[PDB]
């Protein structure tokens, strides 16, 4: 598996530049992809979302109607061409797939990312805190407190939880609301309620460190936490 | 309505999967599916290298020709029972046959009593009048000849049929297996038998079996509106 | 050629000595004595779902570990995996020969495997990192076409061959281990314990064995049946396991007492049997007939509670859920139906 | 001469299975009927299970 | 309702053979309810060229019922009805009698599809089964309401048809030519439907018949009743229009000119059913 974009630099407002990713390693054409912007030193938000066979595409309530987002399989490249320009799109941009089947792990691989410069009702996730100080092999119990009750009619919570490692992209931990990724040591763990969650983990090393982000997946305008940073 | 945000997704793909299944369903059914049967040396490799080639256990051949895909199953890796893996052929278009005409004179290994001949008219008996092929005509195909004139020249019939009264020649030696062959068909208006000598020209065996197939196809389409 | 007259003698006087010690366990059946227990009115059983896609006959199905996802094969050349709640399909995994006739699901749902005409099982991975669904290895080293193919681990398969005999697999190294052989008639059922040691099979002349998986042999033989054996299934407890047939005939047989203990026939059936399960509890024997019909047969009464007629042709898979929720029937007209 | 193989494995073969014990049948017929008695509690098949908790619901 | 009679003064109008009328009707629905019933019972008649034989013979059955119908109220005491009853009752004639011949046609139409190209199997849409069922009912029900609208005829007194009074003389000459042309395409279609196995038997089977001369002689069987049964009506139809008033006096014995279209509606299903060896078989079991 692999994911690399290009087409990032330096622009002027009034016209915008379009941003390509390129697949390769699995099957493209039965994922759906997403774009999750990323401000300097902020939070991250989602963008936009494509179906497999572009079926269905929402966009963020901010950029609605002034991006315009489409695939193509024959050649496994997504693209993404920006109508109008601000000066507050300067963020880094990440790509991600994911596949929605009974018993699936959305956005599992996020990317790379590509940087971009210009000269120049909804469910909110809040954050406990910004940043603690710990030593290694000590249990941390970091808590992400919702809006609203996530847990559905079906049975099963919508709050998606991954660590952000310094300098590269992130990476996924638990989907649901406890259930382990693969590849990920058993350290981690996650529980809730269903208003007020929480996450554990059981032994920490110096290999872990970053910023904890918690998702909301209940309903598709999605948003992110302010994230936590953890100290060493 | 009900159904949360990932339920939706999942949705549209049961959508894309059903649409995937009804494009292969419609590709699959509209090329043309036969069977093909014979003893061990009745000469179905003969039969099945002359005629045009484009591809243990079951064996599939595929070849096209005026614009029909024709699949030819070749059932003779099978030392299991008959009776039991049969019904999976219940829809087939037509069911091949080959026969020997030389092979009247030798007699069976391991055994010293019964012959070649009527193994095989017990076989063809056997299969045309099962309880599942009671609809699908059968395409007979005389493969050996002229090693049939040759052994019929020295040797007589009467020592294979033990009621014979013609001459000792081809002409209507031939057609006299043939009406033997023919007699042995209990469902006499559901199906018909088509009989056929293979000759050296591939084309003409391929033709053959392809105008057997025009004939099924314009039957059943007359069956199908129930016009006759 | 004395000698040879010696052995079946030895042969014809081990066998009557097993008579007769057949005969002397026995003092009375269990109808005489299960005469005081109430039973089941009317088992009155509605369809729920109708999972409907296939275009051709349907020849196995296989419930998985959760009781949520099942797969059902399909003469056309598909394996696709239901959603038993929903409706919904997760998988179309297509097939190489469309010649199919067993299906199977791991116990870790992580595998799948289908055998087929052809003589080769191949078993497939769905938990891949790719989206697709690729092919984890092709057995092959039987003569006779596969019938019936159950998981006895995660890396361990058995496979009921057409040729007389029964093999244990590898599906690390793709070489068989063990090959069980004893039967005179082609093999086309089994079923393997619950507590997974050992196995019997059902050949196709009136017999049936029961095997161990560590020594390699036949332990017991079962007879009595008239045409031969055509589905088995073990009893929850682990020591009994009813039979089918083509006489419409189905018995109760006893692992711990090597004889019959009651038959369910009907003076109104005169047709063969094709599919047999117990139920949760081992009350309920459900028979799936090629009348077009089902049946409720209970298992201590022999007499019949339930008709689950809704289905327009033969019956060919049948099978009750882990937690006994819900059952499934799977006929020739390529529609599954879920009776609970 | 090559059946002997087959006849003398037939018999070992019966040899070796007429060792096993039996057991009674009105024991095994007791067995099964505590069986099938002491876990009916949990067969939601013969014993009707209500509407609001069955997941198959139309 | 006083015009009426004075109608029917003006264009000059003024019981022991019904009683015998009402078994013909009576046997009609026997027959049709049978075929019915045969129809809906066997789960093999499902297919879309089934259902077109179903609709014909409720389409016959609705002609019966309104046959006898018009026939029960026909009388002395036509002069009781107001002309809107008297409308409805001429008018159910027409919407039955179109109803039936398209749905002839649709079948006629369906079997030149089935036999265009050779298929290879049964299964085909069903968009176009619903439509051919829909259109023959909106085009009957329209022609049945076309004179209702604004062609009562009641304004002329002499404008009015002289067989059948409060109708346009122009409605009947509008009616047989539309007819004319539904006659001419049924019999264009089965004669190509006959040439197509003619041909293609003829030459794409040179290698190696009796099927074709089973086929002509059902086609000219069919094309024999359908034709010989309506031509009576039809020259009468054509005459009235042609035929100038009081001096045409074949007109007024309309009576027994009528008895051939239900007589032909009854015995269509009976040569629909006995054509095939399918039906044949499954109404012999049942
Ligand atoms: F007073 C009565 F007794 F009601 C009476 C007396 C005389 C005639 C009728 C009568 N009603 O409908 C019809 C007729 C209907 C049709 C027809 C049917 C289908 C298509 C096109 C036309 C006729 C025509 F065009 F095919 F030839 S004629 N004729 C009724």
């Amino acid at each position: 598996v692999q994911l690399v974009e290009s087409g990032g630099g330096l622009v002027q407002p009034g016209g915008s530049r379009k941003l390509s990713c390129s697949a390769s390693g699995f099957a493209f054409s039965s994922f759906g992809m997403h774009w999750v912007r990323q401000a300097p030193e902020k939070g991250l938000e989602w963008v936009a979302y494509i179906s497999s066979g572009s079926g269905t595409i929402y966009y963020a309530d901010t950029v609605k109607g002034r991006f315009t987002i489409s695939r193509d399989d024959p050649k496994n490249t997504l693209f993404l061409q920006m109508t109008s320009l601000r000066s507050e799109d300067t963020a880094m941009y990440y790509c991600v797939r994911s596949i929605y089947y009974y018993g699936s792990s959305p956005f599992d691989f996020w990317g790379q990312g590509t940087t971009l410069t210009v000269s120049s009702s909804d469910i909110v996730m809040t954050q406990a805190t910004s940043s603690v100080p710990v030593t290694p092999g000590e249990s941390v119990s970091i808590s992400c407190r919702s809006s609203k009750s996530l847990l559905h009619s079906n049975g099963n919570t919508y709050l998606y939880w991954f660590l952000q490692r310094p300098g590269q992209s992130p990476q996924l931990l638990i989907y649901r609301m406890s259930n382990l990724a693969s590849g990920v040591p058993d350290r981690f763990s996650g529980s809730g309620s269903g208003t007020a969650f929480t996450l554990t983990i059981s032994r920490l090393e110096a290999e872990d460190v970053g910023v904890y982000y918690c998702m909301q997946h209940l309903e598709y305008p999605l948003t992110f936490g302010a994230g936590t940073k953890l100290e060493l | 309505c009900t159904l949360s945000a990932e339920d939706k997704a999942a949705v549209e793909r049961s959508k894309m999967i059903d649409r995937n299944l009804r494009e292969d369903g419609e590709k699959a059914a509209r090329e043309v599916k036969l069977l093909l049967l014979g003893a061990g040396e009745s000469g179905k490799s003969t039969i099945v290298k002359q005629m045009k080639i484009i591809h243990t256990g079951i064996v599939e051949t595929h070849f096209t020709f005026k614009d029909l895909h024709f699949k030819m199953f070749d059932v003779g890796g099978q030392r299991s029972e008959r009776k039991k893996w049969i019904h999976c052929f219940e829809g087939v278009t037509a069911i091949i046959f080959c026969v020997a005409l030389s092979d009247y004179d030798l007699v069976l290994a391991e055994d010293e009593e019964m012959n070649r001949m009527h193994e095989s008219m017990k076989l063809f008996d056997s299969i045309c009048n099962n309880k599942w092929f009671t609809d699908t005509s059968i395409i007979l195909f005389l493969n050996k000849k002229d090693l049939f004139e040759e052994k019929i020249k020295k040797s007589p019939l009467t020592i294979c049929y033990p009621e014979y009264a013609g001459s000792n020649t081809y002409e209507e030696a031939a057609a006299y297996i043939q009406c033997q062959f023919e007699d042995l068909n209990k469902r006499k208006d559901t199906k018909e038998i088509y009989t056929h000598f293979t000759c050296a020209t591939d084309t003409k065996n391929v033709q053959f079996v392809f105008d057997a197939v025009t004939d099924v196809i314009i039957k059943n389409n007359l069956k199908d509106c129930g016009l006759f | 050629g004395s000698e040879l007259d010696q052995l079946r003698q030895e042969a014809e006087q081990l066998k009557n000595q097993i008579r007769d010690a057949r005969k002397a366990c026995a003092d009375a059946t269990l109808s005489q004595i299960t005469n005081n227990i109430d039973p089941v009115g009317r088992i009155q059983m509605r369809t729920r779902r109708t999972l409907r896609g296939h275009l051709a006959k349907i020849y196995a199905m296989h419930w998985g570990t959760d009781s949520r996802l099942l797969v059902s094969a399909s003469q056309d050349g598909k394996l696709i995996i239901w959603d038993s709640y929903t409706t919904n399909k997760v998988h179309a995994i297509p097939l190489r020969s469309s010649w199919v006739m067993t299906c199977a699901y791991a116990p870790s749902g992580n595998y799948v495997a289908c055998g087929g005409l052809d003589n080769i099982c191949s078993i497939y991975n769905l938990k891949t990192r790719e989206g697709n669904v690729r092919v984890s290895r092709e057995l092959a080293g039987h003569t006779g076409y596969l019938s019936c193919c159950r998981f006895l681990d995660d890396n361990q398969i058995v496979t009921s061959s057409g040729d007389t005999t029964c093999a244990l697999w590898d599906i690390e190294t793709g070489q068989q281990t063990t090959t069980f052989t004893g039967h005179t008639g082609d093999v086309m059922s089994l079923s393997l314990a619950p507590d997974t040691r050992l196995f019997v099979s059902g050949a196709c002349d009136a017999s049936a064995k029961l095997w161990d998986v560590r020594e390699g042999m036949c332990r017991q033989t079962f007879t009595g049946h008239e045409s031969d054996i055509n589905a088995i299934c073990f009893f929850p407890n682990g020591n009994a396991f009813a039979t089918g047939s083509d006489d419409a005939t189905c018995r109760l047989f006893d692992l711990r007492a090597d004889q019959e203990l009651m038959t369910y026939s009907h003076d109104n059936i005169i047709c063969g049997i094709t599919s047999v399960s117990f139920s949760k509890s081992g009350r309920l024997l459900l028979a799936g007939y090629d009348d077009f019909n089902c049946n409720v047969w209970d298992a201590l009464k022999a007499d019949r509670a339930g008709v689950l007629a809704g289905h327009d042709n033969r019956v060919s898979c049948l099978g009750v859920t882990d937690d006994g929720m819900a059952v499934a029937t799977g006929s020739w007209d390529s529609f599954l139906k879920i009776w609970n | 001469t090559a059946s002997i193989a087959q006849a003398r494995k037939l018999v070992e073969q019966l040899k070796m299975e007429a060792n096993i014990d039996r057991i009674k049948v009105s024991k095994a017929a007791a067995d099964l009927m505590a069986y099938c008695e002491a876990h009916a509690k949990e067969d939601p098949l013969l014993t009707p299970v209500p509407a609001s908790e069955n997941p198959f619901r139309e | 309702y006083d015009i009426i009679v004075r109608h029917y003064n003006y264009t000059g109008k003024l019981k022991l053979t019904s009683v015998v009328f009402i078994l013909i009707c009576c046997f009609i629905i026997l027959e049709n309810i049978f075929v019915l019933l045969t129809i809906w019972k066997t789960k093999k008649f499902h297919r879309p060229m089934y259902y077109f034989i179903g609709n014909l013979a409720l389409s016959d059955l609705l002609a019966g019922v309104a046959y006898t119908a018009n026939l029960l109220l026909s009388g002395a005491t036509t002069y009781k009805l107001t002309p809107a009853q008297w409308f409805l009752r001429e008018g159910s004639m027409f919407v039955a009698l179109s109803a039936s011949v398209f749905s002839l046609l649709a079948i006629a139409i369906e079997r030149y599809i089935t036999m265009l190209k050779m298929k290879l199997h049964n299964g085909s849409n069903n968009f176009r089964l619903f439509l051919l069922i829909s259109a023959c009912w909106v085009i009957s029900l329209i022609l049945g309401g076309l004179p209702i609208m604004g062609w009562n005829c009641i304004s002329a007194l002499s404008s009015c048809s002289t067989v059948l009074p409060l109708y346009h003389k122009h409605y009947i000459l509008f009616c047989t030519t539309v007819f004319t042309l539904l006659l001419l395409s049924i019999v264009i279609l089965y004669c190509r439907i006959y040439s197509l196995v003619r041909t293609r038997s003829r030459r794409l089977t040179f290698r190696k018949s009796e099927k074709s001369l089973a086929l002509l002689k059902t086609v000219i069987i069919v094309l024999s009743v359908f034709i010989a049964c309506w031509a009576p009506l039809f020259i009468l139809l054509l005459l009235d229009v042609g035929c100038k008033v009081k001096t045409c006096d074949i007109l007024f014995r309309a009576e027994y000119f009528l008895v051939l279209a239900v007589l032909n509606s009854g015995t269509n299903p009976i040569i629909y059913t006995l054509t095939n060896k399918e039906m044949r078989r499954a109404f012999i079991r049942i």
